[PDB]
């Protein structure tokens, strides 16, 4: 991955996680050898709103 | 790994907080343009002191 650092502080920042979903759908594989590092931000992100 | 205990616990203090003085404030009918506002600086360092 290319370091996406965003804390997801503003209800509003949904916008680097629709980043990923419409990308893993439009490259389900490229994004797949990435799952790995992706998945650290979801938990960064998963960790506030959850 | 991942996160902290000190930062995570400055989390859920913030917002158990956060959640009182959301009852205080719709308690003394405020506007929710700064019921809101005010919330979002409480918000900033939950995740600024992480």
């Amino acid at each position: 991955l290319k370091k996406i650092a965003e804390s997801f502080e503003d209800p509003s920042s949904i916008v680097v996680v629709l980043e990923f979903i419409l990308f893993a759908l439009f490259f389900p594989t490229e994004f797949n050898r990435i799952k790995g590092d992706i998945q650290n931000v979801l938990l960064l992100f998963f960790s506030r709103w959850y | 790994t991942v996160t902290n205990e000190f930062a995570s616990r400055f989390r859920t203090i913030v917002a158990t907080l956060a959640n009182v003085v959301n009852e205080r404030a719709v308690q003394d009918d405020m506007q929710k343009a700064t019921r809101s506002c005010t919330k979002q600086w409480l918000r900033h360092l939950e995740t600024q002191f992480d």
